[PDB]
C-alpha cells in the first residue's frame, strides 16, 4: 500500500532508500528530488502528484522523509505511520541528524523492514519491537528605556542583489545571491517581536551565509527586541535554487573579416503581473569599429565609441516577454589579426521580488507593559531585487 | 584497460578475505562494511558467494544481516538473488519461526517467473501453524505473490483459505487477511467479493473493538465498500460503527466518518436517531484539526465535501476555523476557504470582523486572498454588501499597495453584482489611482470609469491621462481603454471627438495585433455609421451573474463522499484522473 | 595554464589536490565538491572536456579514481589529457602497480612527483624515463 | 621508514564513528604539542615525524594553528629528506609572522647560494608554489641570474625558467626587462627537451605583452618543430610518448607561433609550410598502432597546426585540407574528436577563404546532429549550421531543423525555434515558402513561439499574400489533430474566420464543419483565445448567412452572457446585439475588407 520510502539531506542527496514495489523506478527518486526538494514556485502542499504519482513529505529538522505511492491509498494512514516511525527512531536512537542516519543504517533498514511489509503498517508498538529487533541504536543594553511615539509603524525591506555568469549556449556557468533585510521601526515601548519565515536560507567563490544582528535569540521563529530607528537585521548569501529573472541569447556571426552582424534577444522569466524596471543591456564591440547601424523595437539603443559598446535601454518590462536588438557592423580592415576576443554582454535591472526565493511569514509584536498588539501596529514590507555582475558570454 | 583495477594489495581482497573467517565476532564487522559499502554505490558483487558462505550459521543476528543483505540485492540485482532459493527452500521447518517468516517474506520479495516451483509449496503449508505471525506474513506475501502475472489456477483456493483465515481467535492477523482480501477486491473480476453479511459482518464488528490501530482503519475500509439492506441493520451498524474516536488522530476518525457518512439512509424526522447522529458527528470533526499541520490539512479537505454535502453538521462551528498566526500557509488558505463556506447571514458580524484583520499581516498570499474572501462574503449575502464596501474602503484608505490592488479588483466584481448602488463611491476611489502597477487593478480601475460616465465629470482627463503611453502596457488594459473611452463618447459626444479619434488611431494603425486591429475596426464602423444602432449595441444592459464559483458537480460531490478518506478527496479530482 | 589538480575517489574522498592558484580553505572545499558533482553524474560515454565555473576540466577515470585537472578555456585539451595519461603512467611504474592506499600512505612522495612534472601551472617535464631516473636517484639518498 | 604513521592511517580508518576520529586527532594533537612544548631535547627525525603527522590531520580537512617553528627550523639540516619535508609543509601551510618569513627568504637564500641541484630545486619549487610578495621582492633579481648562468644543472634551468614565470604572473611590475632576453632566446637550441619546453612557456607569456624583445625566435621555433617533425623512429627515443615526437613541445611551439604576425622572412615561412604540409600529410596516414593514446597524442599537434593555420589565414591550400580533415573527424568513434572537430569548423565558418570548403560538409553536419546522443555535440552541430546558412542552402538548413524538431529534445527546443524563425525572416525569398515556414513551426512548437512572430506572418497574409487560399488550407488540414494549443488555435482562428470563403467550396471544409472545429477547439483554451474566436464566430456569421442561426445559439448560451470574465461578456453581448439588431446589409458594414496593415 506504500510505495516506498524515502530518505534525503538538505542538500539534496538521498542519505537511504527501501523500494517495496518495483512499479516505481528511479525516475521517481529524479522527480522528488527535482520538483519537490529543489522547487522553485512550485505550491507547498504535503502531498503532490507527479507523472501519476504521489508523494507524501514530512520534513525532521533538515531530513526529508519521503512516502510514494502509485495507488489510491489512505492519505491519514501515510500521514499517522510517518509520525509513529519518526517517533520510533527518536525513542531509539534520540534526536534525528544526517550523522546518525550514518551511523544507524543498520538499524534504519532493520526498522523498514519490520513494520513495513509490502507497504502494510503491521503492529508496530514502540514496546514490542524490542523482541522483533536484536540490534542496539547509537545514541549521541541596545534600547533606551522611555520610549514614546504617537502611532506604532514598522518597515521590513528585503534588499538582494543576484549575480550570475551563463555560458553562450545557456547552462549556468555561475549563480549566487547576497541579501539583507532591513527593519525600521517606530514602536512605543520595549516590544518583543517574533520573526517568522521559510526554509530559503539555511543557517572568489561564494558560499552559503547567515549572519545576525546582536539582538537576535534562537530557539522557524526569531525573537528579537528592536532598537528605535533603522537596523540591519540579518544579512546571508545563497547559492540554490536561483531565481534568475532573465535570460540572454546572443547570435553573433561573422561576416569574413570585414562585416559583423549581432543579434541579442532577452527574455523576462517572471510572472506576468510582475514589472522589471530600469533595464540596460551593454553590448561589446570590436576595438576596430569604424560605425554600426542598429534597429530594436523596445528601449532605445546608442553606440559608444569612448565606451565601445551599445547601450540599450528599456525603460521597463513584463513578465513572460520577448525582446530583439539587431546590429550590422562595418569594420575597417586596419590589421587582418588581433581576433576580437569577445567579452560577456552586461544586464542590469531591477525586480519587485527576491531572487532568492526568500519570503516573510509573519511578524507577531507583543508589548507587556503597554496594552498594543500586533493588531495596532502599521506595517510594511517590501521586497526589491537588484542585479550585481549579471553576465553572459557571447 | 585495467588501471588501479589490480586486487592484490586492494581493499578488495581484504574484505574478501575477511568474510572466510568462522569468528562472528569480526564476521558482524565485515558484513556492517558490506552493508555500508552497498549502500554507498560499490559494486560487491565479487563478494556475493562468500556472503553466501556466510549464511551457512547459528548465530542469530549473522543470519539478520546476510537476510538484509539479500533483501538489498533482490531489487538492485534479481538474478544473482534468485539461485539462492535453494537455501531458502530448506529453512521452514527449523524452530523459531520468526527465521521461517523472514525466510517467505524475502522469499516472496524476489520475482522470478520460476521462483513459484519454490513459492506455491511453502504457502500452502505455511498458514497451519501455530504461530499465527507465520499466517500473518503468508496473507501479505499472497497479495506480492498475485502480484506477479501468471494464471494462478489455485487461485480459488487462495482465496478460500484466506476466507477461512479470518474466522480466526487471534486479532492482527485478520485485520490483516482482511486488508489483504481488500487489495485484491481492487482488480474485481465480474464474481467477486462474496456477501456472506451476517456471519462475516459479526465476527468483523466484534473483531473491531480488539484489533491493533490499522486493524480499525483496515476492517472500516473494507466495510464501507458494502451497502446494507434493513434500516434496523443500518441503524445497528451505526450505532456500532459511533463509538470509534479513539487515539488514532485521523485515519480511524475519517475512517468512521465516510462509514456513517455513506451509511446515512432513514426517515427524515420520523425517529429521533438523524439528529442524534449528525450532533455527535460534529465533536470528532472539531477535533480533527488540533493534530500535526499535514493531518490538519487532510482533516480540512475532507470537511470540504462534508460541508458541501450536508452543511448542516458544522452550521455553528465557525469558530473553530479560525487562523492562527504560526500554521503553514496551505492550512490557512483550507481555513479561510471554509470559513467563506460557512458565512450564514448570522455571523457575518464577526467573520467580517477577522478578515479585515487578516489584511493587516504582513504575509502577502494570504493578505491578497483574505482581501478576495472579503469580496466573495458580499456576493454570498445580500445583507453585508454595505458592511464589504465599507471593508473595503477601509482598506484602500490604509494606503498599502497590494491591499489597494486587490480591493479595487474586488469592488469592481461587486460593482458588476449590484449595479446603480454605489454611484458615490468612485471619487474615493479616484484619489487612490496613481498606485496602480498591477493590469488587473487598471483594467478594473478602467472598467469603472466607463461604466457611470455621467456621475463622474472628470473622466476625460482621466483617460486622456491614460492614452499617452497606450503602449508597453498589457493587451486587456489596451482592449478595456478603447471600450471604455467608446461607451464614455456614447454618453458625451460633441466634447469627446478628440478622444475617440485618438484611441481609434492608436489601435488601429500603431498597434500591430491582429484582435486589437480587428476591434479597432468594428468600433470604427459603427460610430460612423450611425450613431442610432451603436448606442443600443454597445450601451444594451448587461444580465447579471450569479455566485457558480463555489460549486461543485453533485456526482463528482458523491463519488468524492464515497471517497472520503482517499486521495480522492484531497486533489478533489476522479480516482481515475491518476492510475 | 593549470589551475588546480585532483585525485578523487567516487565516495567523494579527496586523495590528492595541488593548487596552483589563492583560495580559501572554505573556497577549496566549495570547489573540491563541485568537482566531484560534475564529474560524478556524467556516464562513460560523455566527453572529458566539462566546462566548470569560468574554466574547464579535463578529467579520466580509472577504477574508483578520478583525474581531474582544472585548465583556461582557450589552452589545448588533447595535450592536457594525455598528461594525465603520463602522470598514472609514471605513478604506476614508481609505486610498481600503484593503488589507492599507496596514494594514501605516501602523500609526500606523489607531492615530489608532481612538482616533478607540474611546475607554476605549467608541464615542467615528459619524458617517462627522466622522471623515473631522477625519483630513483632521489630514494636512493 | 615511519611505522607510526603507518599504524596511524590504519587507526583513523578503524574509527566507526565521528566521536572516535575527533578524540583521537585531538588526542593526537595533544601529544605533539605536548612533545614541542616539552624540555627534553628530540632529534631532528622525531621533528620530520611529528611535521608530517601535523600534514596529514591538515590533509585530512582539520586545521593547524602551530608547529611552524619546527618546520622552519628543519631547512637547515642537511639532510635532503628532513628539507623536502619542512619546504612542502611551508609551502602547505603559509603563516603571517613577519620574522619567520623573513627567516624563511634568508633560508632559501643560503639554499640557493648552495652548489647542490637539488637543494636549488627545492628552493626554487618553493618559491614557485608559494609566490608570495615577500618572495618576489627578495628573489626578482636573483632568480634571472640562476637561469643564466652556464654551469648549472639542465633541471636548475628549467625550475628557474618556470620560477620566472610565475613571478612575472603575479608580480609583473616587480619584474624589469633586463639584458638576460638573449640568454632565454637562445636556449632553444638546448640539446635538453625539457629546458626548450621551460623556455617556450616562458617566452610565450612574455612575448603576449612584449613581442620585440623576443620577436628573433620564430626562426628557431620552425626550426626546432621541423627537426621534430621530420625525425625518425630512432631519433629523440627519450621524449617520444608512444611513437609520437615529441607531443607536448611542437604544441608549445605552435601556440608560440600563435602569438606573432607571419614571419617576415620568406625561408622561415617557407619552412613552416613545410612543416604544417607534413604534419597535416602525416595525420592522413593510417594510425601505426590499436591504443588510443597514440591517437590523441598525434591529434592534439594535428589541432595545433590546424589553429595556427587558420590564425595566419594566409594559405588556401592548407585551409582546404584543414577543412578536409575537420570533415573527416566527424565520421569517428571517439565523441572527443567529434567535439573539437565541431569546435574547429565554427572557428573555419568565418573565414574568406574556406567558405565553400566548409558549406561542402553540410550533409555529414546534418546526419552527425540527426544520429548525435551527447548534447553537447548537438548544440555544436547546431550552432555550425547556422553559421555557414546562405541563401543557397537556406531553404535546405531550414527544412533541416524543422525535420529535427518533431523528435527533438525539450531543451533544445527553445534554441532551434528561435534560431528557425531567425533564419526565415532573414532569407525570405517567396512569401510562400515564409508563409508554410512559419505556419509548420507554430504547429510543430507553438509553446515556445513568441507574440511578434505570429503577428508579421499574419501581416504578410493580409498584406501581399496571394496565397490566401493556401494560407487557409494549411491552417484547416493542421487545426484537424487532438494536440493543437494556444498560439496555433488563435493564429487558425484569425485566418479561418478572414479566410473561410476561399476554401468553402470544398465539401471538406464546409462552413459548418469549420464552426464545428473551431467550438471543439473553443472550451479548451484561456479568455483572450475565447475573444478571438468570438470575433471569427460574428466574421463567420457575415460570411456566411446560411449557418448564422447555429452560431447565435452559441452566443445566447449562459456560458457566455454570464461570464465571470469582462471581456469576454462584452464581446458576446455586442456581437448578438449586433447580429439580432439592425439587419444583414448593416452587418455587412461592420465586417468589411479589412484594410492591410501600414
Amino acid at each position: 500500500m506504500i510505495g516506498g520510502l524515502f530518505i534525503y539531506n538538505h542538500k539534496g542527496e538521498v542519505l537511504i532508500s527501501r523500494v517495496y514495489r518495483d512499479d516505481i523506478g528511479r525516475n521517481a527518486v529524479d522527480a522528488f528530488r527535482v520538483n519537490v526538494i529543489h522547487a522553485r514556485q512550485q505550491v507547498r502542499s504535503p502531498v503532490t502528484n507527479i507523472a501519476r504519482t504521489s508523494f507524501f513529505h514530512v520534513k525532521r529538522s533538515n531530513i526529508w522523509l519521503a512516502a510514494v505511492t502509485k495507488q489510491n491509498v489512505n492519505a491519514a494512514m501515510v500521514f499517522e505511520f510517518l509520525y509513529k516511525m519518526c517517533d520510533v527512531m527518536a525513542a531509539y536512537f534520540g534526536k534525528i541528524s544526517e550523522e546518525n542516519i550514518k551511523n544507524n543504517f543498520v538499524l534504519i533498514y532493520e526498522l523498514l523492514d519490520e513494520i513495513l511489509d509490502f507497504g502494510y503498517p503491521q503492529n508496530s508498538e514502540t514496546g514490542a519491537l524490542k523482541t522483533f529487533i536484536t540490534q542496539q541504536g547509537i545514541k549521541s543594553g541596545w534600547r533606551r528605556e522611555g520610549i514614546k511615539y504617537r502611532r506604532n509603524e514598522l518597515f521590513l525591506d528585503v534588499l538582494e542583489s543576484v549575480n550570475l555568469l551563463m555560458s553562450p549556449q545557456g547552462q549556468v556557468l555561475s549563480a549566487h545571491v547576497s541579501g539583507r533585510v532591513v527593519m525600521k521601526s517606530y514602536l512605543s515601548g520595549m516590544p518583543e517581536c517574533k520573526f517568522g519565515m521559510n526554509d530559503k536560507i539555511v543557517i572568489s567563490i561564494a558560499i552559503d551565509d547567515c549572519t545576525f544582528h546582536q539582538c537576535v535569540r534562537l530557539s522557524r521563529s526569531i525573537s528579537f527586541i528592536p532598537p528605535d530607528g533603522e537596523f540591519e537585521l540579518m544579512r546571508y548569501r545563497t547559492t540554490k535554487d536561483i531565481i534568475l529573472p532573465f535570460r540572454v541569447i546572443p547570435l553573433v556571426r561573422e561576416v569574413g573579416r570585414t562585416k559583423l552582424e549581432v543579434k541579442v534577444v532577452i527574455k523576462s522569466n517572471f510572472k506576468p503581473s510582475l514589472l522589471a524596471q530600469k533595464i540596460e543591456v551593454r553590448i561589446p564591440t570590436p576595438l576596430n569599429t569604424s560605425g554600426v547601424q542598429v534597429i530594436c523595437m523596445k528601449g532605445k539603443a546608442k553606440y559608444k565609441a569612448s565606451e565601445n559598446a551599445i547601450v540599450w535601454k528599456i525603460k521597463r518590462m513584463a513578465g513572460m516577454k520577448e525582446s530583439q536588438i539587431s546590429a550590422e557592423i562595418e569594420l575597417l580592415p586596419t590589421n587582418d589579426k588581433k581576433k576580437w576576443a569577445r567579452p560577456p554582454i552586461s544586464m542590469n535591472f531591477e525586480v519587485p521580488f527576491a531572487p532568492s526565493g526568500l519570503k516573510v511569514r509573519y511578524l507577531k509584536v507583543f508589548e507587556p507593559k503597554l496594552n498594543y498588539s500586533d493588531h495596532d501596529v502599521i506595517k510594511w514590507v517590501r521586497y526589491i531585487g537588484r542585479s550585481g555582475i549579471y553576465e553572459t558570454r557571447c | 584497460s585495467k588501471y588501479f583495477t589490480t586486487n592484490k594489495k586492494g581493499e578488495i581482497f581484504e574484505l574478501k578475505a575477511e568474510l572466510n573467517n568462522e569468528k562472528k565476532e569480526k564476521r558482524k564487522e565485515a558484513v556492517k562494511k558490506v552493508i555500508a559499502a552497498m549502500t554507498v554505490g560499490k559494486d560487491v558483487s565479487s563478494l556475493f558467494p562468500d556472503v553466501v558462505n556466510c549464511m551457512q550459521t547459528d548465530n542469530l543476528e549473522l543470519k539478520k544481516l546476510v537476510y538484509l543483505y539479500l533483501m538489498n540485492y533482490a531489487k538492485s540485482q534479481p538474478d544473482m538473488a534468485i539461485m539462492a532459493v535453494n537455501s531458502f527452500v530448506k529453512d521452514c521447518e527449523d524452530p523459531n519461526p520468526l527465521i521461517r517468516a523472514l525466510a517467505v517474506r524475502t522469499m516472496g520479495c524476489i520475482r522470478v517467473d520460476k521462483i513459484t516451483e519454490y513459492l506455491c509449496e511453502p504457502l500452502r503449508k505455511c498458514l497451519k501453524d501455530e504461530d499465527p505471525y507465520v499466517r500473518k506474513t503468508a496473507a501479505v506475501c499472497v497479495a506480492k505473490l498475485h502480484d506477479i502475472n501468471a494464471q494462478m489456477v489455485e487461485d480459488q483456493g487462495f482465496l478460500d483459505s484466506l476466507r477461512d483465515l479470518i474466522a480466526d481467535s487471534n486479532p492482527m492477523v485478520v485485520a490483516n487477511a482482511v486488508a489483504a482480501l481488500s487489495e485484491i477486491s481492487e482488480s474485481h473480476p465480474n464474481s467477486n467479493l462474496l456477501d456472506l453479511n451476517p456471519q462475516n459482518i459479526n465476527k468483523l464488528l466484534t473483531a473491531l473493538n480488539e484489533c491493533t490501530e490499522w486493524g480499525q482503519i483496515f476492517i472500516l475500509d473494507c466495510l464501507s465498500n458494502y451497502n446494507p439492506k434493513d434500516d434496523r441493520e443500518a441503524q445497528s451498524i451505526c450505532e456500532r460503527v459511533t463509538p470509534r474516536l479513539s487515539h488514532a488522530n485521523s485515519a480511524v476518525v475519517l475512517s468512521a466518518v465516510k462509514v456513517l457518512m455513506k451509511f446515512l439512509e432513514l426517515l427524515p424526522k420520523d425517529s429521533d436517531y438523524y439528529n442524534m447522529l449528525l450532533k455527535k458527528l460534529a465533536p470528532p470533526l472539531v477535533t480533527l484539526l488540533s493534530g500535526e499541520p499535514e493531518v490538519q490539512y487532510v482533516a480540512l479537505r475532507n470537511i470540504n465535501l462534508i460541508v458541501q454535502k450536508r452543511p448542516e453538521i458544522l452550521k455553528q462551528e465557525i469558530k473553530v476555523f479560525f487562523v492562527k498566526y504560526n500554521d503553514p500557509i496551505y492550512v490557512k488558505l483550507e481555513k479561510l476557504d471554509i470559513m467563506i463556506r460557512l458565512a450564514s447571514q448570522a455571523n457575518i458580524a464577526q467573520v467580517l470582523a477577522e478578515l479585515k484583520e487578516y489584511a493587516t499581516e504582513v504575509d502577502v498570499d494570504f493578505v491578497r486572498k483574505a482581501v478576495r474572501a472579503i469580496g466573495r462574503c458580499a456576493i454570498k449575502v445580500e445583507q453585508s454588501a454595505e458592511r464589504c464596501v465599507s471593508t473595503l474602503l477601509d482598506l484602500i484608505q490604509t494606503k498599502v499597495n497590494y491591499v489597494v490592488q486587490e480591493a479595487i479588483v474586488v469592488i469592481r466584481d461587486i460593482f458588476r453584482k449590484y449595479p446603480n448602488k454605489y454611484e458615490s463611491i468612485i471619487a474615493t476611489l479616484c484619489e487612490n489611482l496613481d498606485s496602480l502597477d498591477e493590469p488587473d487593478a487598471r483594467a478594473a480601475m478602467i472598467w469603472i470609469v466607463g461604466e457611470y460616465a455621467e456621475r463622474i465629470d472628470n473622466a476625460d482627463e482621466l483617460l486622456e491621462s491614460f492614452l499617452e503611453g497606450f503602449h508597453d502596457e498589457s493587451t486587456q488594459v489596451q482592449l478595456t481603454l478603447l471600450t471604455a473611452i467608446v461607451k464614455l463618447f456614447l454618453k458625451k459626444p460633441s466634447e469627446t471627438q478628440e478622444l475617440v479619434q485618438q484611441v481609434l488611431s492608436l489601435a488601429t494603425q500603431d498597434s500591430d495585433n491582429p484582435d486589437l486591429r480587428d476591434r479597432g475596426y468594428i468600433y470604427w464602423r459603427l460610430l460612423s455609421t450611425d450613431p442610432v444602432t451603436a448606442k443600443e449595441v454597445v450601451l444594451s444592459e448587461k444580465p447579471l451573474i450569479s455566485e457558480e464559483t463555489d460549486l461543485i458537480e453533485p456526482t463528482l460531490l458523491d463519488e468524492l463522499i464515497c471517497h472520503i478518506g482517499s486521495l480522492a478527496s484531497v486533489y478533489h479530482k476522479p480516482p481515475n484522473a491518476f492510475v | 595554464m593549470i589551475r588546480f589538480i585532483l585525485i578523487q575517489n567516487r565516495a567523494g574522498k579527496t586523495r590528492l589536490a595541488k593548487w596552483y592558484m589563492q583560495f580559501d580553505d572554505d573556497e577549496k572545499q566549495k570547489l573540491i565538491e563541485e568537482v566531484h558533482a560534475v564529474v560524478t553524474v556524467r556516464d562513460a560515454k560523455h566527453t572529458n572536456f566539462v566546462e566548470f565555473r569560468n574554466f574547464k576540466i579535463i578529467y579520466r577515470r580509472y577504477a574508483g579514481l578520478y583525474f581531474c585537472i582544472c585548465v583556461d578555456v582557450n589552452d589545448n585539451n588533447l595535450a592536457y589529457l594525455e598528461a594525465i595519461h603520463n602522470f598514472v603512467e609514471v605513478l604506476n611504474e614508481y609505486f610498481h602497480n600503484v593503488c589507492e592506499l599507496d596514494l594514501v600512505f605516501n602523500f609526500y612522495k606523489v607531492y615530489t612527483v608532481v612538482d616533478e612534472m607540474f611546475l607554476a601551472g605549467e608541464i615542467r617535464e615528459t619524458s617517462q624515463t627522466k622522471v623515473l631516473k631522477q625519483l630513483l636517484m632521489l630514494q636512493s639518498l | 621508514g615511519m611505522r607510526g604513521l603507518a599504524v596511524f592511517i590504519s587507526d583513523i580508518r578503524n574509527c566507526k564513528s565521528k566521536e572516535a576520529e575527533i578524540k583521537r586527532i585531538n588526542k593526537e594533537l595533544a601529544n605533539i604539542r605536548s612533545k614541542f612544548k616539552g624540555d627534553k631535547a628530540l632529534d631532528g627525525y622525531s621533528k620530520k615525524k611529528y611535521v608530517c603527522k601535523l600534514l596529514f590531520i591538515f590533509l585530512l580537512g582539520h586545521d593547524i594553528d602551530f608547529g611552524h617553528m619546527e618546520a622552519v627550523n628543519l631547512l637547515s639540516s642537511n639532510r635532503y629528506t628532513e628539507k623536502q619535508i619542512g619546504y612542502l609543509f611551508i609551502s602547505v601551510l603559509v603563516n603571517s609572522n613577519s620574522e619567520l618569513i623573513r627567516l624563511i627568504n634568508n633560508a632559501i637564500k643560503n639554499d640557493l647560494a648552495s652548489r647542490n641541484p637539488t637543494f636549488m630545486g627545492l628552493a626554487l619549487h618553493c618559491i614557485a608554489n608559494v609566490g608570495s610578495r615577500e618572495m618576489a621582492e627578495a628573489f626578482a633579481g636573483e632568480i634571472p641570474k640562476i637561469l643564466v648562468a652556464g654551469d648549472t644543472m639542465d633541471s636548475v634551468k628549467q625550475s628557474a625558467a618556470l620560477c620566472l614565470l610565475r613571478l612575472y604572473r603575479t608580480s609583473p611590475d616587480l619584474v624589469p626587462m633586463g639584458d638576460w632576453t638573449s640568454r632565454v632566446v637562445h636556449l632553444l637550441n638546448d640539446q635538453h627537451l625539457g629546458v626548450v619546453t621551460a623556455a617556450t612557456s616562458l617566452i610565450t607569456t612574455l612575448a603576449q605583452k612584449n613581442p620585440e624583445e623576443f620577436k628573433t625566435s620564430v626562426s628557431l621555433a620552425v626550426s626546432r618543430l621541423s627537426r621534430i617533425v621530420t625525425s625518425a623512429s630512432t631519433d629523440l627515443q627519450d621524449y617520444t610518448y608512444y611513437f609520437v615526437p615529441a607531443p607536448w613541445l611542437s604544441v608549445k611551439l605552435l601556440r608560440l607561433l600563435q602569438c606573432y604576425p607571419p614571419p617576415e622572412d620568406p625561408a622561415v615561412r617557407g619552412r613552416l609550410t613545410e612543416c604544417l604540409e607534413t604534419i597535416l600529410n602525416k595525420a592522413q596516414e593510417p594510425p601505426k598502432s590499436k591504443k588510443v593514446q597514440h591517437s590523441n597524442a598525434k591529434n592534439a599537434v594535428l589541432f595545433e597546426a590546424i589553429s595556427l593555420i587558420i590564425h595566419h589565414d594566409s594559405e588556401p591550400n592548407l585551409l582546404v585540407r584543414a577543412c578536409n580533415q575537420l570533415g573527416q573527424f566527424l565520421q569517428h568513434r571517439e565523441t572527443n574528436l567529434r567535439y573539437l572537430a565541431l569546435e574547429s569548423m565554427c572557428t573555419l565558418a568565418s573565414s574568406e577563404f574556406s567558405h565553400e570548403a566548409v558549406k561542402t560538409h553540410i550533409e555529414t553536419v546534418i546526419n552527425a546532429l540527426k544520429t548525435e546522443r551527447d548534447v553537447s555535440v548537438r548544440q555544436r552541430a547546431v550552432d555550425l549550421l547556422y553559421a555557414m546558412c546562405d541563401r543557397s542552402n537556406a531553404q535546405q538548413i531550414v527544412a533541416e531543423m524543422l525535420s529535427y524538431l518533431e523528435t527533438a529534445d525539450y531543451s533544445i527546443r527553445e534554441e532551434i525555434v528561435l534560431k528557425v524563425a531567425i533564419l526565415a525572416e532573414k532569407y525570405a525569398v517567396d512569401y510562400t515558402w515564409y508563409v508554410d515556414t512559419i505556419l509548420n513551426l507554430i504547429r510543430i512548437a507553438g509553446d515556445y513561439v513568441s507574440e511578434e512572430v505570429w503577428y508579421r506572418v499574419i501581416q504578410i497574409v493580409i498584406n501581399r499574400d496571394d496565397v490566401q487560399g493556401y494560407a487557409a488550407k494549411t491552417v484547416f488540414e493542421a487545426l484537424q489533430a487532438p494536440a493543437c494549443h494556444e498560439n496555433l488555435v488563435k493564429v487558425g482562428g484569425y485566418i479561418l474566420g478572414e479566410f473561410g470563403n476561399l476554401i468553402a467550396g470544398d465539401p471538406r471544409s464546409s462552413p459548418l464543419i469549420q464552426f464545428n472545429l473551431l467550438h471543439s477547439k473553443f472550451h479548451l483554451c484561456s479568455v483572450p483565445t475565447r475573444a478571438l474566436l468570438l470575433s471569427t464566430y460574428i466574421k463567420f456569421v457575415n460570411l456566411f448567412p446560411e449557418v448564422k442561426a447555429t452560431i447565435q445559439d452559441v452566443l445566447r448560451s449562459d456560458s457566455q452572457l454570464k461570464n465571470a470574465d469582462v471581456e469576454l461578456q462584452q464581446r458576446a453581448v455586442e456581437y448578438l446585439r449586433l447580429s439580432t439588431v439592425a439587419s444583414t446589409d448593416i452587418l455587412a458594414t461592420v465586417l468589411e475588407e479589412m484594410p492591410p496593415f501600414p
